[PDB]
């Protein structure tokens, strides 16, 4: 019953905090892509 | 000379002659003061037998059965998902399970006592539980029953040449697994959820997600066997203003769906391209390897304290090709990020790490020693007294742990004695009756018996057509009465009246008018089951054939007292026996001269 | 103090230990004069068991039998071509049948009460169907069982969710699917017979018929698939001179072997063209759907009885395109025709208009009452005799119907009764020894003994060397004096003369001469069992080590005639009993000074 | 009256019970000169049971079990490659065996006497083969079991409609097929052994043959299949300097390795092009025939003896092609050679030419009449004497041979006879427990009690806290007092000093010091099973509870010795017996005046 | 054994009647066709 | 055990003898080819 897995909630906090981490680390990618292409684009 | 296989042991009977012998040969050597331990009221039962059938969870310990609820559905997964052979041999579906009737596998590492006990008795996945334990190694039989370890150093180790990680949490699996209504798509991996006959609104959010890595050829392949259409227009989601998704690896906001179509619908569906940055991917292995890394990148090192020997590497190499088409090998190097390598294995590892997420974000589950799994000690048990060994082999089943070949096997006491290995634990499991432990069941008994402030003896009554029980407990009673014979007079009647109380206290009905037509053959299988000397003389009257019953040695208050302070530990027993036992009685003393 | 389960209840052992409680703990309680039922007297056995095995039909009522025969092969016609879940859980082969080795499904609808039986001395399809009516719903039961309905109003109707429809009539179906000879063909679903080493003329006809309908590139396969080529040389058939087939469904004199290619061939083979009036057929579906209208228009009332919601339409449109390509919609709306949509299980809808075609040119099958399937009403079991409900429990298998969770289930009685579930009915099944139901076996014996005029007690005799019996009748005997032991000694001489008198009854053989080696221990073994104290004394005389055998209490006529007089209900009884046990009792009293 | 299936067969139970039997109702009627019969001293166990457990070969006779290995490893190559239905219903893998969980087909064939016995006691091949002897055919039961028919005109012929070809020669077949380290190749067919990590040697060489007959696009796969690279580097074989093959059949060397890939791997290879003498075959059954005739020439007129039907010819006919692609039929005719067509059954014809070339280079394997297998006429067990039928039906599982519709059946003796069939013979199987057949075990504890030299009867000691037994000894006695119960008092002392003697034979460990907690309900547990009446007089004195145990009748040198003298049948047997229980009647001396 | 299955007989006598009232709808139809096609060569 | 199959001794035996006869029956085969290509190269 879906109304009633309260485990649907920790769930929804653990997806939230997945996506986080995974957010986070694809913005430190997209950063390390920003200064090589930038440098690429220099050099 | 008679037949050797005719003392059935405690374990091959129905209920109802499983409570004679207990009434019989367990109840009347216990004095009134006997306390059952407390360990042996409650008994385990198989999970599985629980959650299709509530009603068996009244006999176990709840925190053992929610722990172990929790645990089964952890073991399940792990070994579901695994490429090494199943530990078990069942299938979870929608609403059911399926006991798979896997070929009979017989090798070195088999118990090598053979298992004399079938258990029908027994619930089916607790006597399919059994059967493995018995046959099997113990290290296999813990994992499938959802044995946890409980806390102390009196928790023995089982050997065994492998084992499987050791994940402990709180979680709703199996709820989930067994949930009834899903659809039934050609691919079994996704259980989509139907609630109100429509699919579930989270899988309904998953399964756009997934659609969107799906290629153009396939998406009606997809939409027709998850009902797609109906979902979107009950859910008011307009599928033609979904948005392209960012195929490209560094700037796609969530690798969950991608994952996910990796996980569930790779093996069934044509994908979209996936790129890195611009260039094109150009294996799968790396893509998956990629994903994983950056979504559970916190979770590595704990991956790695149970698979030591798992690649984690500070960089990966991606293959790709530049839109020119040139093979460009891109290795991406992170500020504190590492990559793991999963290919042995993925599915396993993928579901592992969805595990550790889980236990991260929930509490571990603590449980107390069980009697079945963890037992006592030989040495403890063979330290315990006589009438304890008697009352223990006559309420519970009665295993041992002991090794061989460096693994540890459990089978039947007797038999691990038999086979002159010694015993290094003994294990236990109370039987049950009528939704009750029979160890239980003996503590109310004799606890109620004590209880009782003594009343007089009963006065002879006239026309007394009822003992006092119901009819389901006197029916339960007379089936008793057609198994009581030959015993001693004495024994016989303090048997009798044991039954008679023992039924009494679960008889919650009005009592039972006994039909005219049966009152006489009553008379008579109740004296003659107590051992008196019934005599019934036929004398033909003019017509008629008139029966007489002659009951001896006659029932007086000083001989059933005198008989019963014989066959009782004291006076107070006879006289609270009599008190508890005053309906049948009362009875008795008034038919005694009919 | 002995252990529980030794008391195995009346349903766990052989036959011939199943002979002697019969004859030492029913036969000498039960009066000379005491009337078995006569619905008891026959037994149930399940219609395969007999097919196979016909002398298994014996115990059986013929009229009872022959019913659920004709029943079953409709059942199963049904559930094979359902889409639903099998009811059934055997196959139906050419000469055999395999049970069918199904996963254990367990789910919230398998009966809450555990059974505890094995039911090992019943044939195995009698068996299967126990375990099958003790674990589920009732309902599963009694239409795998080819049960009838009986006329009258006391017939009880089993709740359940979901039911197939219940047609009934006299048919030959289980007779030719278990038809021991037939081409052994990849498609399993035409079983074509061989009569005398060639294929069937009926089959070949038809299969002649079904081949105008299959393509040039396909008839090859087919005609090897069932060895055309050789049946129709050998019924003279010239294949190369048959016609051309009418494809025009318009004027196409039959639909029959169109709708055989549908039923069983298309899967494997690819069809001709179809036309309509010229225009050729764009779908498969219109096909079917109009010539199965066409075929059994007259059942198609009868077909909605069964299924309300199933469309039934004045018209029906077919989807053609003209010879010119031109897609043209046809709707067909002739005089007092209906059109049925059978699409969504047109295999099943087939077959069923097959059923419902023979039902219209076959009788309805009528049938009593059935003790197995109907039983009785709790409250009749209720209302019987000490002794009747002795002899009940104690010559048949005993089980009862209750209500749960709105279905019906069946289980054992007593475990009804145990769970605290009321029974609504009791269903008897008599047990069988060598081939009669012992219930009979005992009104036989008891109808016997009562009609022997009585003779003269044996007088005193010398050397001899026989009891009577044969030598199967001597053996099974020895057999039994080997279970005598430990009885009251009146008791114990009641039961063995019993035992004697039951095994003379069927005892064809000219009678055994006691071999000499034998005949001391065989003494012995006879007075020991009866419970008289048998004195050996070995007395060594010379070199010779003699054995004389004193046997107390001594052994004459007042002695017997008394102790078997306070056994008996009546002293007629007692000299019946003398009278047919002459040849032990002229044995006995001449070797009692031995 | 009591319920009839409680009687247990000597056949239900477990070992430690099925040991009390034998000890109260064998024992006590045996005098201590009784010779039990050598055959019976051994017993039957499968040789599956064997391979994987061999500590199961030490009840059997050596040279039966050495027979039945090589028979059974010749049997099951004969039904595993068959296109018959298979006989066996197991697997034998790398390791391990599978039981096959086969339909239950049921048939006009089927054993018409239904088998009423689980056989849960005995090893799972053992059990296994006895379900089938026992519902099948005799013919079916010894070909599976590994059956060798002994030297003799004694030996019964079984009836049976079809019977495989019947080869005897030693061999070592289940050794290698069991074998467990092979590499798991897609392929089943060809067990490639794995040895130091490393395809076998003898394997290698084998495939690197085979390889050459594969074409250039399959062998990577088939390398991959067999890791044929890491075999050849650790082989030092350069697999590049391997030459071509000759493909040209008149000139190839061995036609050995295209045999083989024939066998095993042209279901799964595509094959290089093979010649004759210059132009290429055109079909692989030519190819076949031809190999296998040139290769076999020898054994050719030993398969016409098994197999009449089979064609052989002087010449055969290949059908080719030229280099210019004219098809060429060559007529092969060489001078004293033969061919021999075995297109329809190549697999089975191969592998029977092997078995057959390897009979040639292999000693036939000789063996003595089997109790289990041949038993006796049914005439000779008649002509026993009553002690040994008792013996024989208290130590043995007791069958019988007999025919039915031309065929010849298995049943148990007792259900042959009540189905009023005729045994033809009479076959054993002796009941183990504690790795002794329980006939030995008698025959041994009857000499020892013989052999013993005659001691003084024990005198009264003080504070005997041990009855001589060990732990294991003590804890086994103990049990068995247990179930010593209600039994004639000159009786029970006979059969505790029976079983305490029984156990003492096999106690290897030093005395267990009883408990003092435990001590007194010991001696009321002794003398009440005894029979003795034991007298509990509980006395307040004080606030002390004291416990006077009183034992009636006394204990007294001449009590026990008259006592077992009525029990014996000598005087001294009496002291035999009073001399091998000399530690237990010290005990009871010593404590009968507690 | 095709001799002795009864039923070969009720089974003919029954696709008798099968067919024959599959023929009268056939002809129906066909009657209908003709009716149907006479009127669409003058229209 | 490889070292431990006295089998793989009987069996190296079998083998040489069945090559031996295999060998043999190829040379007759290879003697028959012979004669008749020698007489087919003249007739």
């Amino acid at each position: 019953s879906e109304e009633k897995d309260p485990d649907t909630k920790k769930d929804e906090a653990i997806e939230i905090g997945l996506k986080s981490q995974e957010s986070y680390y694809q913005r430190q990618l997209r950063e390390q892509l920003a200064r090589d292409n930038m440098t690429v684009a220099s050099r | 000379m008679m037949p050797i296989k005719s003392i059935v042991t405690l374990d091959q009977l129905e209920d109802s002659e499983y409570l004679f012998r207990i009434v019989s040969t367990v109840l009347p050597h216990l004095c009134l003061d006997y306390k059952v331990c407390d360990q042996l009221k409650t008994t385990f039962v198989h999970p599985f037998d629980i959650l299709l059938n509530n009603s068996l969870g009244s006999v176990t310990k709840q925190d053992e059965l929610q722990a172990a609820i929790s645990k089964l559905g952890i073991n399940y997964l792990i070994d579901t998902t695994s490429r090494e052979l199943k530990l078990f041999n069942v299938t979870l579906n929608a609403g059911n399970i399926d006991i798979i009737n896997t070929p009979i596998n017989i090798s070195s590492e088999t118990n090598p006592i053979i298992n004399t006990h079938s258990f029908y008795d027994l619930p089916p996945f607790t006597q399919h539980l059994l059967n493995i334990r018995l046959t099997d190694t113990e290290y296999r039989a813990r994992f499938i029953g959802g044995y946890i370890k409980p806390d102390g150093s009196d928790s023995m180790d089982v050997l065994a040449e492998k084992k499987y990680p050791d994940l402990n949490f709180d979680n709703t699996y199996l709820f989930n697994i067994l949930y009834k209504d899903v659809i039934n798509a050609p691919i079994k991996e996704f259980k989509a959820k139907i609630v109100n006959g429509v699919l579930s609104r989270q899988d309904f959010d998953n399964l756009i997600g997934v659609r969107q890595y799906i290629t153009i050829q396939d998406r009606p392949r997809f939409d027709d066997a998850y009902n797609i259409a109906d979902a979107a227009r009950h859910y008011g989601v307009n599928l033609n203003t979904l948005p392209l998704p960012n195929v490209d690896l560094t700037t796609m906001p969530t690798y969950k769906h991608l994952i996910m179509f990796e996980q569930y619908f790779i093996y069934t569906y044509d994908r979209v391209d996936i790129y890195y940055n611009g260039n094109k991917m150009l294996f799968d292995d790396e893509i998956i390897n990629f994903t994983i890394s950056m979504r559970y990148q916190s979770l590595i090192p704990r991956l790695v304290d149970f698979f030591p020997d798992i690649p984690v590497n500070n960089n990966i190499v991606l293959h790709t090709r530049d839109p020119q088409n040139a093979a460009v090998n891109v290795t991406v190097a992170l500020p504190n990020v590492q990559f793991v390598d999963i290919n042995r294995n993925n599915k396993f590892f993928i579901n592992f790490f969805n595990l550790l997420a889980k236990e991260q974000r929930s509490t571990a589950i603590k449980v107390t020693k069980s009697m079945f799994w963890d037992g006592m000690d030989y040495e403890e048990y063979k330290s315990k007294n006589l009438q304890d060994m008697m009352f223990i082999n006559s309420t519970c089943y009665v295993f041992g742990l002991y090794n061989h070949n460096n693994t540890t096997y459990c089978s039947i006491l007797s038999d691990i004695i038999s086979a002159e290995k010694t015993p290094i634990r003994v294990c236990l499991l109370p039987r049950v009756v009528g939704g009750k432990t029979v160890t239980n069941l003996i503590s109310e008994t004799l606890k109620s018996i004590s209880s009782m402030t003594i009343r007089e003896f009963p006065r002879k009554d006239k026309s007394i057509m009822h003992i006092g029980l119901s009819e389901t407990g006197f029916m339960r009673f007379f089936q008793l009465l057609r198994l009581m014979a030959d015993k001693p007079h004495e024994t016989a009647i303090k048997e009798v009246v044991m039954a008679y109380v023992g039924i009494k206290l679960g008889d919650k009905g009005s009592p039972y008018y006994i039909r005219k037509e049966s009152y006489q053959d009553f008379i008579y299988l109740l004296f003659a089951s107590m051992g008196f000397k019934v005599t019934t003389r036929r004398s033909i009257m003019g017509s008629n054939n008139i029966s007489i019953i002659s009951i001896r040695p006659r029932v007086t208050k000083q001989y059933i007292v005198a008989t019963l302070m014989k066959t009782s530990c004291s006076k107070n027993e006879a006289e609270k026996l009599i008190t508890s036992a005053f309906d049948l009685l009362n009875f008795m003393v008034s038919v005694s001269d009919f």
